[PDB]
RNA sequence: CAUCCGGUCGAUCCUGCCGGAGCGCGACGCUCUCCCCAAGGACGAAGCCAUGCAUGCCCGCUCACCGGACGCGGCGGACGGCUCAGGACAACGGUUGCACCCCCCGCGGCGGUCCUAGCCGGACACCGCUGGCAACCCGGCGCCAAGACGUGCGCG
RNA sequence: AUCCAAGGACGGCAGCAGGCGCGGAACUUGCCCAAUGCGCGGCGCGCGAGGCAGCGACGGGGAGCGCGCGAGCGAGGCGGGCCCACAGCCCCCGCCGCGGAGCCGAGGGCAAGCUGGUGCCAGCAGCCGCGGUAAUUCCAGCUCGGCGAGCGUCGCGCG
């Protein structure tokens, strides 16, 4: 048993969806604690070197970050291993590139370019309501954020809209049947659909039944269901409408692209 | 002299690095990269460029590589692997010292106490 | 550990369970003579490939016609076989695959296409020419005798533009 | 019929096979442990020892030698096959001794011999019988 | 990628074993033109060790020398790497829980403190003089620095 | 187990190389942090982690010792490129141009036969068996067969 926490991470043990080459090396970046966890995040360096290709090595990323050339939720970050998660805001004013981090159908991270009208807020999921010191109510979110004195109408599992400049709630979408959702966990990551039914088993998980826009139906547990508006998404989403094609169609598309 | 036609591919702008990304392929069914520098310069100072990755395919017909055009020399001076600078006509390379002797010196120094500038 | 430990590797051929069998020896020698084969490991490689194709075809054939896996795998296998030219274009049923033989594999070798184009005097002459680097498959010169040529490049195998 | 065939009878089948599989001579000799302790070679491919004496329906006397294994200190006899190799072995010479084709059992008409000599002073017997190398150092 | 052959007899059919024929793991012998990939003191000695190396860095504290020394202080050294001795309802693998728990860095919040505040007090390090002992090790006196130590203004 | 100016002091390579012993059995006392990451810290430092090279028939893959009645082409050396932290190495370019196969066996299983020796001796032989004067099986020559830069022997597991 290791006498303390773990500071390394073998490349072969890294999450599958990060898409890291087997021969790249023995080691891989180790994300640091922050807004999101290890298995629900991705480091900055991977976005800035293996995707956008603005850097070729660790050193270039170090210089770019320490020069303060990237903003996260309106705040410059200088850690190459800082974790980037879901429904976050990515801005690079030098090239005027604004992205919101969402999930693709295949179950991997993607950058959705956006406008200036909606980059001042983010959507977050509320999953804990509790009493703090002196008995003052609080709440928490999927990005490790705490807000004091919320409205009583807000309950757990809901979704909250908050300005980037100020962490003040603007509007909240309830968790109810007939609302569009985005799956964010397991075999169905990235699929968009509307709720149809809710079944609860005492002392265990709660299962949600949704129907895609084209009629496909699927299930998952309530721990990975995210609300994105009332019958219509509040934010801009990737080109495809959360439709997971079959193997035949993907093979056809690959053949066309080749 | 078969005229050597050279292209540019995967061109990207790097205002963060103040440089321009480039993939260059040269068709010589070549002048040791020096003339390729001029050719890339005309495609996109001639000394604000550096060429590092250059391989020759089987048969020698096709050769592809990567470029790197910097806005000004100071940006290059700041952003450039040191050994690349030595390979290019940028700086002189001082005679390196073996790390073994450095390690021995460090250990001996760690041995002595107080003022150890003697060794 | 070193990164070299993760490099995969496997063999590519098999040896007959009964070695000394006169008909097999004579047939193998005859095939070497008609294809000018160096040693007997090439025939073993060919049999390995043929066995893989046959096993895949069998497994797909046991399944129902409307099986999604059956459709996918059969389509991929047929596409590969056709692009290689081993199987005729007019055939698109998995059943025909079981009737393939190593000779069809040999006919698509570089020496084969070289000879049937009348570009060479013989299989041995073709091999010796291939070694000296006088041949430009597609637009690229190739010095591998066992290089297999696809349909789209058979019309494009020429003499090296650099050879004397 | 004779054997059990009920749907809830796997335990009995496992026990029966476990008990009855000890009846095979080969399985016994391989998994019992007696042979490994009684074998002077202790499961090794071949051993290094020291020779100490030369001796030898068919009526042909076969040439062999008495040896003592360095790591074991028990005595055995190993038989030098190739012609003219008696003279190539001298008393008190280091040798390497392996086994015949049949593990454990005697081979051929030779009584009480179950090993072979394959090296003397570090030179392969085959390499010397064909004159490839020479034993001028000993 | 569902294979068999020789041996009990004066001859024949069986049971039954012996031997042969293939693959892989290692050791031994012989031999070896070219390229690519690539394991490598584990095999009842977790036996014994010369030699050399494997953990440093720096944001605070400069009347040190001409700021680089040094030392106080902070972070880290509990990660990484070697091996498989021990241990057989244990470890380990899948699946639950803490409404019986602890948790550095980091992220987000919160921040009300009972009874000289234009800024408090004394030390030690390095260092100067003086010295012990083969070596390892330290002693005594002496002014001086803190995001160090101590006290501490304040809406319970 | 070590040093001692004999009163005292000091150690734990199952970390990287190296050495003794053991065994059938296993490599350089090399260079560098440029890459992948870790600690500290702003325009960097350090890392026997890690990378590069050296030995290396554990082993795996791709070519070759000719085709033809004359031309061509390898390996090999000399120089320039490219690559590399520096050097190699692959590959490209000009000049001169080393063509080399062994290990088993020939009664059956099991594909593959001519003289001279010896005489139940010497030896072969996984089994059956040969050798007591043609020895189709030993020792040599010729011939022939198998695989092939690999071949054979020993022990273990699967079949
Ligand atoms: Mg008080």
């Amino acid at each position: 048993m290791a006498r303390g926490v773990r500071k390394h991470l073998k490349r072969l043990n890294a999450p599958k969806h990060w898409l890291l080459d087997k021969m790249g090396g023995i080691w891989a970046p180790r994300p640091t604690n922050g807004p999101h966890g290890l298995r629900e995040c991705i480091p900055l360096i991977l976005i800035l070197r293996n995707r956008l290709h603005y850097a070729n090595t660790y050193a270039e990323t170090s210089m770019i970050l320490q020069d303060k050339n990237v903003l996260i939720d309106g705040k410059p970050r200088t850690d190459p291993t800082f974790p980037v998660g879901f429904m976050d805001v990515f801005e690079i004013p030098k090239v005027h590139k604004t992205f919101r981090v969402l999930y693709d159908v295949k179950g991997r991270f993607t950058l959705v370019p956006i406008q200036s009208n909606e980059a001042g807020f983010k959507l977050c999921r509320v999953q804990k309501i509790f009493l703090g010191d002196k008995g003052m109510p609080y709440l928490s979110t999927h990005d490790a954020r705490t807000i004091r004195f919320p409205h009583p109408d807000i309950k757990t599992n809901d979704t909250i809209k908050i300005n980037l400049k100020t962490g003040k709630i603007d509007e909240w979408y309830k968790f109810d049947i007939g609302k569009i959702v985005m799956v964010t966990g397991g075999r169905n990551c990235g699929r968009i659909g509307t709720i149809q039914a809710i079944d609860k088993h005492m002392g265990s998980y709660t299962m949600i039944r949704m129907k895609d826009t084209e009629g496909t139906e699927f299930l998952t547990r309530l721990c990975n269901v995210f609300v994105i508006g009332n019958d219509s998404p509040a934010v801009a989403i990737p080109t495809t409408k959360g439709i997971r094609p079959d193997i035949i169609k993907n093979r056809e598309l690959r053949l066309r692209s080749i | 002299m078969p005229e050597i036609t050279v292209k540019v591919r995967k061109v990207l702008n790097n205002p963060l690095l103040q440089r321009q990304q480039c993939v260059v392929d040269v068709l010589h069914p070549y002048e040791s990269k020096e003339a390729i520098k001029a050719k890339v310069a005309q495609q996109l100072d001639q000394k604000n460029i550096v060429l590092y990755g250059f391989k020759t395919s089987f048969g020698g017909g096709h050769t592809v590589g990567f470029c790197n055009a910097y806005q000004n020399m100071d940006a290059l001076m700041k952003y450039e692997p040191g050994f690349r600078k030595i390979r290019c006509g940028l700086i002189e390379a001082p005679k390196p010292v073996s790390r073994k002797q450095l390690k021995n010196l460090k250990n001996r120094r760690l041995k002595k106490r107080g003022t150890e500038k003697a060794t | 550990p070193r990164i070299s430990r993760h490099r995969n590797s496997s063999k590519t051929y098999s040896t007959p369970k009964k070695p000394f069998t006169k008909p097999r020896l004579d047939a193998e020698l005859k095939l070497c003579g008609e294809y000018g084969l160096k040693c007997k490991r090439e025939i073993y490689r060919a049999r390995y490939m043929l066995a893989k194709i046959r096993r895949t075809a069998r497994n797909l054939l046991t399944l129902d016609e409307n099986d999604i896996k059956r459709r996918f795998e059969g389509a991929a296998l047929l596409r590969r076989l056709h692009m290689l030219g081993i199987l005729d274009e007019e055939k698109d049923q998995l059943d025909y695959v079981l009737g393939l033989r190593i000779e069809d594999i040999f006919k698509r070798r570089l020496q084969s296409v070289i000879v049937e184009s009348k570009l060479a005097k013989s299989v041995h002459h073709a091999r010796n020419m291939i070694k000296a680097r006088h041949i430009s498959v597609g637009g690229q010169i190739v010095n591998i005798p066992s290089y297999m040529v696809r349909i789209s490049n058979t019309s494009r195998v020429a003499i090296a533009d650099t050879s004397s | 019929m004779s054997k059990t065939s009920g749907l809830y009878t796997a335990r009995k089948l496992r026990t029966v096979r476990r008990v009855n599989r000890w009846a095979d001579k080969k399985y016994r000799k391989a998994h019992l442990g007696t042979w490994l302790k009684a074998n002077p070679l202790e499961g090794a491919c071949m051993a290094r020892g020291i020779v100490t004496q030369k001796i030898g329906p068919n009526s042909a006397v076969r040439k062999a030698v008495r040896v003592q294994l360095t790591k074991n200190s028990k005595k055995i006899t190993a038989f030098v096959p190739r012609d003219g190799s008696i003279t190539y072995i001298d008393n008190n010479d280091e040798v390497l001794v392996a086994g015949f084709g049949r593990a454990g059992r005697a081979v051929g008409d030779i009584p009480g011999c179950r090993f072979k000599v394959i090296k003397v002073a570090g030179i392969g017997l085959l390499a010397l019988f064909l004159r490839k190398r020479e034993k001028r150092a000993r």
